């Protein structure tokens, strides 16, 4: 059950230093290497760095001067730190088990073969001048990402956190569609992301869809989640949306009741 | 950055291929990897060592390299293959990984569908808080190219409009949403507001009035 869980702050002010922690489960840090990868909004994946079983660190060159990676075998954790953050450092951050290996393959000139030294095919003699040559090595650097974690979203901004305001989107008599009806919640004015919404404590999963959030001109985010329910059940079964905004340690359970028209 | 095609397209059941172009120092060194990013979930490890297939990956995914160019080929293209795809290769060190510019994969051939539109007016609670937000939810449509417009008393409205970009649902049909943010005075200075969704020449329009309950 190899799992890798990220933990840290969802918001950081500019110039400061972001600090994150990766908690491992299932495997021993003394066995497999660990690295960190980030992806900015609508940007490609970017390599950060890695630490091996020998606690040796290797970083992305362009970011070496701002990166620091540490390990603790006992706690089974790996910590990452980024200095002098900017808005461009806003992104999603993942930690992952990685495979690294250098492969020292040698190449011989034309007409020769390895056998140690590069010897001419058909040479017959072991030390004949002109029947052997010095092999030149080519290092083949191996890298790939064994296993990924969930990912933590990190926002860099001078603005301050704000909790969400949850308003209902109830189905009226003129909004129904026969045996079916749409009802939801509006999660208004929050910052930063993320927000997650469930319905009836997850026991209602059929037909739920939570829309992406829009960023208004105020700098805040708004988001909506809706569920499709039998029109026969409106007025019998209760429907509650469970909003969660960890960036302000908030949880709101709003009851969406049918409009009485 | 490893050059990948910005976007490629394929049809259900067929075979498609994505390139990854680097240099002698990254792809030329070899050992290329391929990863799949499904919106919402965490990336997956698909291919390692140019060709090695990860555990649980079906044989339809295949990797190859020729010189400074790798290629991922997906046969029997399924609907769950709509995603972004990235390549990666070390460079001058097993700890300096270089990723590719990324490629978005689009799967075609799915049944078309017209958008079902629901328009909610400002909740009583939100009005009592001196705020008004009109929510227009657009569901279950294919292709995903829609256009929203807002009409305040038959006139077009562009201020206070914020529209999401369409996104696939769990049933693989697209959805989008648009919000009109108004002060309660604006909301009552008009008799009706209308959300117009244009999709395949067709236009589904919902209308709400503050005087009624809707």
């Amino acid at each position: 059950q190899v799992q890798l869980r990220e933990s840290g702050p969802s918001l950081v002010k500019p110039s400061q230093t972001l600090s994150l922690t990766c908690t491992a489960s299932g495997f021993s840090l003394s066995d497999k290497a660990v690295g960190w990868v980030r992806q900015a909004p609508g940007k490609p994946l970017e390599w950060l760095g890695s630490i091996d079983t020998a606690e040796n660190t290797g970083y992305n060159p362009g970011l070496k001067s701002r990166l620091s990676i540490t390990k603790d075998n006992s706690k089974s954790q790996v910590s990452l730190s980024v200095s002098s953050v900017t808005t461009e450092d806003s992104a999603t951050y993942y930690c992952a088990t990685v495979h690294q290996k250098t492969r020292k393959e040698k190449n011989c000139p034309d007409g020769y073969i390895y056998s140690w030294i590069c010897r001419r095919v058909g040479s017959a003699f072991c030390s004949r001048t002109g029947d052997y040559t010095s092999p030149s090595e080519f290092d083949i650097y191996e890298f790939y990402v064994e296993g990924w974690g969930q990912g933590l979203l990190v926002t860099v901004s001078s603005a301050s956190t704000k909790g969400p305001s949850v308003f209902p989107l109830a189905p009226s008599s003129k909004s129904t569609s026969g045996g079916t009806a749409a009802l939801g919640c509006l999660v208004k004015d929050y910052f930063p992301e993320p927000v997650t919404v469930s319905w009836n404590s997850g026991a209602l999963t059929s037909g739920v869809h939570t829309f992406p959030a829009v960023l208004q001109s105020s700098g805040l985010y708004s988001l909506s989640s809706v569920v499709t329910v039998p029109s026969s059940s409106l007025g019998t079964q209760t429907y509650i949306c469970n909003v969660n905004h960890k960036p302000s340690n908030t949880k709101v359970d709003k009851k969406v009741e049918p409009k009485s028209c | 950055v490893l050059n990948q095609p910005s976007s490629v397209s394929g049809s259900l059941g067929q075979r498609v291929s994505i390139t990854c172009s680097g240099s002698s120092s990254n792809v030329g060194n070899g050992y290329v990897s391929w990863y799949q990013l499904i919106p919402g979930s965490a990336p997956r490890t698909l291919i390692y060592g140019d060709t090695s297939r990860a555990s649980g990956v079906p044989d339809r995914f295949s990797g190859s390299r020729s010189g400074n160019t790798a290629t991922l080929t997906i046969s029997s293209l399924q609907a769950e293959d709509e995603a972004d795809y990235f390549c990666a290769s070390a460079e001058d060190s097993s700890s300096n990984a270089v990723f590719g510019s990324g490629t978005t994969l689009t799967v075609l051939g799915q049944p078309k569908a017209a958008p079902s539109v629901t328009l909610f007016p400002p909740s009583s609670e939100e009005l009592q808080a001196n705020k008004a937000t009109l929510v227009c939810l657009i569901s279950d449509f294919y292709p995903g190219a829609v256009t929203v417009a807002w009409k305040a008393d038959s006139s077009p409205v562009k201020a206070g409009v914020e529209t999401t970009t369409p996104s696939k649902q769990s049933n693989n049909k697209y959805a989008a949403s648009s919000y009109l943010s108004l002060t309660p005075e604006q909301w009552k200075s008009h008799r009706s507001y209308s959300c117009q969704v244009t999709h395949e020449g067709s236009t589904v329009e919902k209308t709400v009035a503050p005087t009624e309950c809707s």
